[PDB]
C-alpha cells in the first residue's frame, strides 16, 4: 500500500 | 543501489519475511492499504479514468469480459474498479486470510469472482489468452527484479486480443529501497521503466496519481503490452 517518505 | 539483487541480501528471506507479515494483518481496507483508506476513493477514481480509456476509445479497443486483479487482497480493487467494468475477475493473492474475507468483503457482486487463486506472482502462471485486463497494484514491490520481469511476461502471454496489462505502485525519488517491515522494495521511474521495457513489453501509457497526500511516496499507472 500507499507509504510515509522513509 | 539500484537492484534488487543489492538490496536484497536473502532472496528466501525476502519472501518469508513478507508472507509472515500479511499473514498477521486484519483483512480490512486500513490492513490494505497500510492506514491510508482514506485514500481509496481517490486512488480507485482516477484508475477508473485511466482504464476506461482504453475500454471506450477504439480502434483496438480492450474487451470487457475479464479481468485479473493480482495481489488482491481482500478485493479492495475487485470491488469497486474491476466488477463494475468486466463480466468476470480472477483474483490472486499469496495471503489465504485476505481471499477467504473476500467472499464477505465482495458481497453480491462478489458472485462474479471466478476463481480465488492462492499463489505467490513469483510461481503464480496466468492461463493463456485468458484477460482483458491484468491489474498489479502495490505489490510489484514483493518479487524481485527478475520475477518481475518474469511475471510481466507470463501475463503478456494471458493476455486477449488488444488486452492491457497495467501496473500501479509507488516509486522511489532515486534506487532501489527496502522496507525491512513489510519485505518488499520501492524502485525509482528509471528503473521500474527499464524492467519493464527490457522483458519485452511496450508501455502504452504513464500517469502519476495526483492529489495524493504530500507525506507518502508518489505513485504511477503503467498501461502495458
Ligand atoms: N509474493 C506475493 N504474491 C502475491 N501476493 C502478494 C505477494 N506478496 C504480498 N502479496 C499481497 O500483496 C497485497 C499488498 S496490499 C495491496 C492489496 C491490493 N492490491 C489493494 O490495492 O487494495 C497483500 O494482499 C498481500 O497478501
Amino acid at each position: 500500500g500507499p507509504k510515509r517518505i522513509a | 543501489r539500484g537492484s534488487t539483487s543489492e538490496v536484497i541480501e536473502d532472496e528466501k528471506q525476502f519472501y518469508s519475511k513478507a508472507k509472515t507479515y500479511w499473514k498477521q494483518i486484519p483483512p480490512t481496507v486500513d490492513g490494505m492499504l497500510g492506514g491510508y483508506g482514506h485514500i481509496s476513493s481517490i486512488d480507485i477514481n482516477s484508475s477508473r479514468k485511466f482504464l476506461q480509456r482504453f475500454l471506450r476509445e477504439g480502434p483496438n479497443k480492450t474487451g470487457t469480459s475479464c479481468a485479473l486483479d493480482c495481489g488482491a487482497g481482500i478485493g479492495r480493487i475487485t470491488k469497486r474498479l474491476l466488477l463494475p467494468l468486466f463480466r468476470e475477475v480472477d483474483m490472486v493473492d499469496i495471503t489465504e486470510d485476505f481471499l477467504v474475507q473476500a467472499k464477505t468483503y465482495l458481497g453480491e457482486e462478489g458472485k462474479r469472482v471466478r476463481n480465488y487463486f492462492c499463489c505467490g506472482l513469483q510461481d503464480f502462471t496466468p492461463e493463456p489468452d485468458s484477460y482483458d485486463v491484468i491489474w498489479i497494484q502495490w505489490v510489484i514491490g514483493h518479487l524481485t527484479d527478475q520475477h518481475l520481469a518474469e511475471f510481466l511476461r507470463r501475463c503478456k502471454g494471458s493476455l486477449r486480443p488488444n488486452g492491457i496489462i497495467v501496473i500501479k505502485d509507488n516509486m522511489a525519488q532515486e534506487g532501489v529501497i527496502l522496507d525491512d517491515v513489510d519485505s518488499s522494495v520501492c524502485r525509482d521511474l528509471d528503473v521500474v521503466r527499464r524492467i519493464i521495457c527490457s522483458a519485452g513489453l511496450s508501455l502504452l501509457a504513464e500517469e502519476r496519481q495526483e492529489n495524493l497526500p504530500d507525506e507518502i511516496y508518489h505513485v504511477y499507472s503503467f498501461a502495458l503490452r
